[PDB]
């Protein structure tokens, strides 16, 4: 299935 | 208008907030080995912080979101009412990036979080980070070469190093590991009279006078555990004990 | 067993050798940059750290080929009565590679010609490498945006960076790096009485205090300027002066 | 809030 | 015994899916340019394919989680009775790595989902990737730097790409694309004849020799355009007519 | 205007040069294993090159400072009145360069050196690079991974690589390399008649099919070689004999 | 013991 | 001309 390999912190 | 001997204002009501990760086992596909006696270094790390008057913060194997979620949480309320701020990461790591349970996490964008501009209530305040981590492969004596990056981050920044490139980290499965072991022991002595710093000092004798003995095993003689610091503090850190 | 108090035998004949390496122009095809005001940084440094009681030993401009030659020969003396061992770098560098005048040279080759199996003298004492190297972009301000790796060398390694990643190098034609000068101030009022590394959490202070929101180059305005230093040594610093 | 920068395929 | 003049069985009942993926817009936090005339060139390719015999899809500004779910559909379904696959990426790309609205996807992840032990109706089978991708900086001209690295994917894959690197990629906001214009054009004439990689060396030439005028603007004269093919494939690949 | 049968004038009188810098063993420092079934390789490529009209000029085990001499001698040449350019590459490889006996090259400064800019008498016409070289670890078969980027060079740049990545590399200590071989077989008997892209597409499936299923080293089974070509070429090429 | 780990070609 | 564009130093 799906995997996130890097996450941000948004600004907005 | 200056002054050597300059100290970090320890005044605040509170000590601050202590953060700590700790990583014992990984996602299946990141195909990384447990870190037994990690959970004893998550305890001596949150007495002896506790007793230094830290709120001591805990959290077990946080998925990549979950721990950015939660740090940037701690990063974004108010810290006016505090000394400092320490966060510990024991996990994997490589390079710029910390393992979190399922995803990496670059380091800079944890730290990045309280830069002066990020967080107000923290600018002029030591903000330490503490790693251990590196790459991996009764009481057993785990060896793993040093993998993390011993990078520095900002102003008032001081961050602490496990171990440094060309050396290995140690990790009893029940004692835990090497350089907590021996921070946390200068910690109970010396915690709350000696310079932060020329504590650490301590810790990088106390452990790379660590030897092994030749029977306990065979692949692990001359692996010796160099840690290191690297400091962008602006004056002195001391922990007396708060009134 | 153990000392916090425990300190560096400081009580050899002489103090030691401190090395300097000055580059202010480069190979055409390298298109670096000329580093005017690296002069004043050097004989700033030179006479500094002569107070101090070491043999400085300034050399200007050298070839890759010379330097390593040169480098290689101080780390095969003997250095059993000497105090330490100060190695300066002046000059541009990218992330592991310091620039000589007509090629780069990595770091860690130059550090690790003075670690303990290749360099049996100096094994237990510090040894000290100061780095003012940066990006190539009537006094002057130039700004230079940080580039070489603020990384550790071994035990009792002292690694101390002009500026750290995401922050601003400066430098006055005429009055040399921010950095240095401070550096110099600092060991000018306070080398003979203050630990080290204190004395350089002061130049840390100095460096990161220097304004950069009024200047009349309006190219800098906000590129603020934070050292560091990267800590391997296992007891306090002192350079006492010698009976 | 958070967002993933880069997505892939396990299994 | 050994055919020089072997070609891929393309008798099967269907030729096959053709996969469109189009994206003009994206996620602000991307700070990635709109891409005004790539509906042109969804438009031209779809017709271009489906003339060819191919049952083509377009999915437009899809989320990298959608537009991966659908790849994965299109890549578990049975091609047993289809004679090759083809995909094509419209969008931003950088290094390995091409945009979906929110978020970026390896490119290896893509043509991994196609390869021999992961899709079996399709071993043995022509795997067709055309990426139009680069760098994001009445009718106009748009110049964009080539950035995603041109690399293949496995046997039986042929990777299109539009630019090189040290070349521009370029795009009319109503004509669309130099490479899909070019491409199109010929998949029009000579698609049903000649050999698919001796057609894109004709592309190759087409775009080599295309001019702006230099007439409205004095911001791309003397960026050309080269284009170029990764070819894996093990056969002569004819769309010929099917009856 | 334009014909889908054109093709690049081979009607010079002569056909060019083929450069062969054979590499078998190298300087110990580089700890690079020993190439040996290189020599069966070089002899294989001279003559298939020289029945096709080039005139073969082999070097063995030139350092990096003799092979860039040697390769800008041979670009500064007049090509003139030769039909093309021919440059083999036989050594070890890592990402975007190659190795000679004692330092390693970057690849686009030995491609570089062709491009129309600094070779006007090879404009328009073919340069073909063929790149044999992969990462190191009675006939036996040895089994490289694949290190080398597989990227093209420029317009009219050929670019040929022995294998892709994920793929990898055969070479038997005798017979020499699985790509030279089949290449060269394929040259013997086609070459003076195939197009040659649809040439390098035979020796694609000769390699894929090269079975590495009942190894009598089991380490290598299911280590399967998949060669691959970049095309920035713009015409039909063929070697059809002179005169 | 001096040893050039890469080498260019340059023009003037 | 040639240029080595970095030198090291080693421990034959």
């Amino acid at each position: 299935r799906l995997h996130c390999v890097e996450w941000t912190i948004l600004e907005r | 208008m200056f002054d050597p001997a300059e100290k970090y204002k320890m005044d605040h009501r509170r000590r601050g907030i202590a953060l700590i990760f700790n990583h014992e086992r990984f996602f299946w596909h990141l195909t990384l080995p447990e870190r037994r006696g990690t959970c004893a270094d998550r305890d001596n790390l949150t007495r002896r912080f506790s007793d230094l008057g830290f709120e001591v913060k805990c959290f077990n194997d946080l998925k990549a979101e979950e721990l950015l979620l939660k740090i940037h949480e701690v990063s974004t309320v108010s810290h006016a009412d505090a000394d400092c701020f320490v966060c510990v990461f024991l996990s994997h790591g490589e390079g710029n990036h910390i393992y979190a349970y399922d995803a990496k996490i670059e380091i800079q964008t944890l730290t990045g979080l309280f830069k002066g501009d990020k967080c107000h209530s923290l600018v002029g305040k030591p903000k330490i980070f503490i790693i251990q981590a590196a790459r991996g492969n009764t009481n057993i004596t785990e060896v793993d070469a040093a993998s993390v990056y011993t990078l520095p981050a900002g102003a008032d920044f001081l961050m602490c190093y496990s171990v440094a490139e060309g050396y290995y980290s140690h990790r009893e499965t029940v004692n835990g590991s090497w350089y907590i072991q021996d921070l946390c022991e200068m910690l109970g002595k010396y915690g709350s009279s000696l310079e932060f710093t020329e504590l650490l000092t301590l810790v990088n004798r106390k452990v790379s006078q660590r030897r092994v003995d030749f029977c306990k095993d065979p692949s692990a003689i001359g692996k010796k555990q160099v840690p290191c610091f690297a400091s962008m503090l602006t004056k002195k850190l001391h922990f007396f004990p708060k009134s």
